């Protein structure tokens, strides 16, 4: 029972403090990430092949 | 004034062209990768090496006699499918052999004991192929008219009836092999049966088809002097030729590997 | 200084082949006991080996819910299973454990030696078992072969417990794999020459499956 | 009350939580993004592929550098590789046999490893006489090791198959915390950037969150209904990207508390063995088990390549320090630098 | 009387009689004893009895054409000739296969499969033995024009030839046998015994089979006797150190 009752209030907290929880629109976050991707869109050779001058890789 | 070739003479330089084409595509499928330096696909690549040469000096030989009007060459395009044809046989016995002692030493291949093996067994065949091609193009030689030849225009007797007694003792080595194997292969399937016989057709099937492609060549060269027939020796040669393209496709076409790749 | 990089490295890799030229001697294998049937008396931090020989080709063995960790074991010569001939329903829980390991859907070149041990226990309890049903719906294979001294109960329970392994055994294995009873008892000292033939049987059948012949 | 009220009550917690958090969304990002330009086609090859391992690969962690590589195969063997020509700087020979994980050192000086020992050894590279040398064996867990990153020069987080991740330390060696709270098994663990955080993704179809400092659970993420094998956050540190047997990568955000895209084709139905995000954020590399090292677009959600060459199955993936190489692992003993 | 006979046939004829004498003292001792039923003890009796007809014949045909006129005898003993030469070759290899079964099946030869392989292994020497000496009394046959015989008077190229063929076959089969048995020896556990039998094998019954390809006929008879004088040597040298070694044939012939 000690066990059983121990899990239990831990499931409870666990389940409280994660209710409360700030859940911020996905409107923004999406737009921060598109920010995030073209500020660094640029600094992509995976994307931009650059060549062999300074690709050490030949 | 040159001669005008004969349906025989076209139909050997088909059969050596497309001798040529399968075995340069089986040997192009072998060397495409580093991951099939095998002993076995080795042994593989220089069977097909050797059957390559084989077509390529009998091609040449064809546009060497009857389209570029020329003789003196042609002596050494005989040499070189002399060699050819000893170095397949050497190569196919080499395959024969290594396929027994990795169903009888099966836990110990794998080890640089092969390597040795397959090394020095290759450097041998090879040695003994490029001696049977230089004997034509050395003192017994039929050329001067101090010989007797034989059943083929520049070659003489003595040369024919030692490579038929080392066919023939060739022959008789891998018979005792296989022997072997389907002895092994028949207390395997016994012992599978036991808890409730495709295993020698397809011995039966190589065997038959080695035996039916070359020994009548030997067979009729053997008893035989320089005034058969013409059209007999093209008779008996046709089948040697033959072999050539029924070798690849058993050896390095019915493996499961080599057939994705050829998929590709 | 990149000349003494490259000796370094020359040097790295003709250490390593070296060592891969002593690893590719030795073969491997594993043990998938029940849990207590006599896994320490079969043996003739949790990952425990053991390296015994037999002329002088030098094996390696060595013992472990289990759902997961079989993906290390892919390329083991064959696996070294001990049942527990003493049956309580244990003997379907070894039953069922087998036939998890059978289907595995990624172990499809594995072949099994199985090892049922403990006949003395058994021999007792049936002289002196019964909660299958399908037990009395059997007979006897026509071929046994059984030891001077034996009842027909015990060859009859020898031979059904036998039958339950292999049953399933060569049912689904596309002709890659197969399994290999050894009865052996906790009285035995030759177990070590009913692996080694065993393993060498598995390779010779691997190799000739691979030239196509059978 | 044994049981009842405290199940009753978290069931009508989790009825409103997952009601607030489909409240909380108002539409995917597929309409936000789908105007972005689809840049398509992507370009990569192989440049200097390595090989000289006995066996299959498991895992590699690239330097700080982006040019060390560290690799472990089932042989024992761990050894140091340099894909600039393809040298071999240090060769570490094992004690176990069945290594599954790997790591580097931030600083480029400790090395860990492990796997089904149950141990999480490192070595260090400063030996006086100039050889590799076992270091403090920090053990104690009840299962194999996973996964082993590296927070600092002298914290090491870990994961384990029996549901528990422990960071240590080298000074002594002790798990001064303990995170639990998942169910099955631990497979793998992601580093937050800022060393500030971390996720782990367990096999009872759940990846849960989980603080740096207090080791106390904050967030759930119920995702795929089938076992998990790898997760990567965001350059960003915003998100984060998990994967699966079924097909199916998918990426999860911080914010939403809910799922956010998915990259399913019914043309494979093979199983997943990682995920690694493009330098910019733009592209999702999979390491799918047919072979093939197929990369996805991170927001139009379609097959932007179908880059490939393996033979045997694909494990290890992940991209340089600074857009470098894509090098991957595979179990033909084969590192296949790919630019 | 006419033929007037010369040293050649003399000596031959000697080592006939020599070859004939000792053979029955050898099988005398063998077939005193009725209870060797032993694989080896019924297969020397095969090799003994075959070489033992050699040499009977060989000495029956020289002194039957030098005192009367054999010609259809002289034929016929040729072919009994051809009959015991042939046997006396295809028998070796039988014992060789039996030797070699039972020194790899260490634990496994001895059961009754044994016994059905030695009579099949017999029936198969005889068998190819009537084949091959029928011919000399067959449709092949140099007395009959133009048919181009081979070395000897009576004997057809095609039939000579094909007996060469044959045995160079057999040559094979028998090659390979002796490196068995060194694999086994000196895997699974002498050598030099098993390569002074095949040297002499090779060296005692080798040129003869090698002088018919070559030449084809209208050749002096010398080189013919010089060629076929080593067959009668392997014929005797065979039994000698085959068979009388062992404790078998001395034991019974003591007592
Ligand atoms: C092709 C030729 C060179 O090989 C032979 C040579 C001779 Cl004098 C006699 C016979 C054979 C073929 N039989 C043979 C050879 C070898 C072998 C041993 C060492 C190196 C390479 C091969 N091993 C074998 N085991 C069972 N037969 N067998
Ligand atoms: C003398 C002649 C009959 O023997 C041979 C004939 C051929 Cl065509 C090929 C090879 C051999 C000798 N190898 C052989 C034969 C037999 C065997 C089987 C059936 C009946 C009698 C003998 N069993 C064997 N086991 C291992 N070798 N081996
Ligand atoms: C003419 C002789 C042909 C010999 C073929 C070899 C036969 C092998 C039989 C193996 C039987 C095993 O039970």
């Amino acid at each position: 029972n000690t066990a059983s009752i121990a899990q239990a209030r831990k499931l409870v907290e666990q389940l409280k403090m994660e209710a409360n929880i700030d859940r911020i629109k996905v409107s923004k976050a999406a737009a921060d990430l598109m920010a995030y991707c073209e500020a660094h869109a640029k600094e992509d050779p995976l994307l931009t092949p650059v060549p062999a001058s300074e690709n050490p890789f030949r | 004034p040159l001669p005008s070739p004969k349906a025989w003479d076209v139909v050997l330089c088909i059969s050596g062209t497309l001798v040529s084409c399968e075995n340069a595509l089986v040997v192009a499928i072998i060397v495409g990768t580093p991951a099939f330096r095998a002993p076995m696909f080795l042994l593989v690549g220089s069977l097909a090496v050797a059957d390559l040469l084989a077509g390529l000096g009998l091609v040449l030989h064809f546009a060497a006699v009857f389209c570029i009007g020329s003789a003196e060459m042609s002596l050494v395009l005989v040499g070189v499918l002399a060699m050819a044809f000893t170095a397949s046989i050497g190569s196919l016995l080499a395959i024969t052999v290594d396929r027994y002692l990795s169903l009888y030493n099966a836990l110990t291949y794998y080890s640089e004991t092969t390597v040795t093996r397959t090394y020095v067994m290759l450097a041998l065949v090879w040695g003994g192929a490029l001696g049977l091609g230089l004997l034509p193009v050395l003192a017994w030689n039929c050329l001067d008219g101090l010989t007797t030849c034989g059943v083929v225009y520049p070659l003489s007797k003595n040369h024919l009836v030692v490579l038929a007694i080392a066919f023939f003792m060739v022959f008789g080595i891998m018979l005792q092999l296989y022997a072997q194997i389907c002895r092994i292969v028949c207390r395997h399937a016994q012992q599978i049966a036991l808890q409730r016989r495709k295993g020698i057709a397809t011995l039966a099937v190589v065997l038959g088809a080695f035996a039916a492609c070359w020994l009548p060549f030997t067979v009729y060269c053997l008893l035989g002097d320089a005034h058969s027939p013409p059209l007999y020796t093209y008779l008996t040669l046709l089948p040697a030729t033959y072999n050539s393209m029924i070798n690849p496709i058993i050896y390095a076409f019915r493996n499961q590997d080599v057939q994705k790749v050829l998929w590709a | 200084e990149d000349k003494a990089a490259v000796e370094r490295s020359k040097m790295i890799e003709k250490q390593l082949q070296k060592d891969k030229q002593v690893y590719r001697a030795t073969h491997r294998l594993l043990l998938l006991g029940a849990g207590e049937s006599g896994k320490s008396t079969i043996v003739k931090s949790g990952i425990f080996e053991t390296k015994f020989q037999v002329d002088k080709v030098n094996f390696h063995m060595f013992d472990v819910e289990r759902r997961k960790w079989i993906q290390c074991f892919n390329d083991v010569t064959a696996i070294i299973f001990v049942v527990a001939s003493s049956s309580t329903n244990r003997l379907q829980e070894a039953l069922n454990l087998f036939k998890s390991i059978w289907n595995n859907r990624w172990l499809r070149t594995i072949s099994v030696i199985l090892f049922l041990n403990k006949q003395d226990l058994l021999a007792e309890k049936v002289l002196a078992e019964d909660y299958f049903p399908e037990f009395a719906r059997y007979t006897t294979p026509e071929d046994a072969t059984p030891e001077p001294g034996e009842d027909p109960r015990v060859t009859r329970a020898k031979y059904f417990i036998r039958d339950e392994f292999l049953r399933i055994s060569t049912a689904s294995g596309d002709g890659r794999h197969y399994c290999y009873p050894h009865f052996t008892c906790a009285v035995d000292t030759e177990n070590i020459r009913r692996v080694f033939n065993d393993c060498r049987d598995i390779i010779q059948r691997m190799h000739l499956r691979q030239y196509e012949l059978l | 009350s044994e049981l009842d009220q405290l199940r009753q009550e978290a069931e009508q917690l989790k009825n409103q939580i997952r009601d607030a958090r489909k409240a909380c969304a108002d539409a995917t990002l597929s309409q936000i993004t789908n105007n972005i330009d689809p840049v398509g086609r992507i370009q990569m090859r192989t440049r200097r592929t390595l090989r000289g391992h006995l066996a299959k690969i498991y895992a590699m962690h690239w330097g700080t550098d982006s040019r060390l590589l560290v690799s472990a195969s089932q042989d024992g063997k761990l050894i140091i590789w340099d894909s600039y020509t393809t040298n071999k700087v240090h060769a570490i020979p094992l004690r176990s046999s069945w290594v599954m994980t790997c790591a580097y050192a931030p600083s480029g000086n400790y090395v860990a490893c492990g796997g089904l020992d149950n141990i999480c050894s490192i070595y260090n590279l400063k030996t006086r006489e100039g050889n590799v040398r076992v270091s403090r064996e920090l053990a104690g867990h009840t299962g194999y090791l996973s996964c082993c990153r590296f927070l600092d020069d002298n914290q090491i987080v870990t994961s384990s198959g029996d549901t528990t991740c422990a960071l240590w330390d080298i000074e002594t060696g002790q798990q001064t915390t303990t995170f639990t709270g998942h169910t099955g098994d631990v497979m793998s663990l992601s580093l937050a950037p800022d060393t500030r955080l971390f996720v782990s993704g367990a096999c009872d179809a759940s990846a849960k969150l989980w603080d740096v400092r207090e080791g106390m659970c904050r967030q759930t993420f119920t995702g795929h209904e089938s076992d998990i094998n790898a997760i990567c956050f965001f350059p960003n540190g915003n998100a984060f990207a998990t994967g699966s047997d079924d097909a199916t990568c998918r990426l999860f955000d911080l914010r939403a508390d809910q799922e956010l895209m998915t990259y399913s084709h019914d043309n494979i139905i093979c199983g997943i063995t990682s995920v690694s995000f493009s330098k910019s954020g733009r592209l999702l590399l999979a390491g799918y088990d047919d072979f093939n090292c197929n990369v996805w677009d991170a927001l139009k959600a379609d097959r932007a390549g179908v880059l490939a060459g393996h033979d045997n199955r694909v494990s290890c993936l992940g991209v340089t320090d600074d857009g470098m190489a894509v090098a991957t692992g595979s179990w033909d003993s084969f590192l296949k630098i790919w630019n």
